[PDB]
């Protein structure tokens, strides 16, 4: 056996995008839980679809211009 | 969040 990962229980493919939660410490690809690649830089907080329910919704933290 | 991009 190898180190597998995810809600698939995959071996590490380094041609998918892969996040950590921060509440349980495992990974998840974006593709298996809905995250994109290009939304984790706005991500404060990530928790998994299993971790919501105990830790509560994951939080976006992103900079804002309004006037221009 | 800790991430491991997607590569070739
Ligand atoms: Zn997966
Ligand atoms: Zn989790």
């Amino acid at each position: 056996t190898v180190p597998v990962y995810c809600v698939c229980r995959l071996p590490y493919d380094v041609t998918r995008f892969m996040i950590e939660c921060d509440a349980c410490k495992d990974w998840f690809h974006g593709s298996c839980v809905g995250v994109e690649e290009e939304e984790a830089p706005d991500i404060d907080i990530y928790h998994c679809p299993n971790c919501e329910k105990t830790h509560g919704k994951s939080t976006l933290k992103k900079k804002r211009t309004w006037h221009k | 969040p800790r991430v491991k991009a997607a590569q070739a």
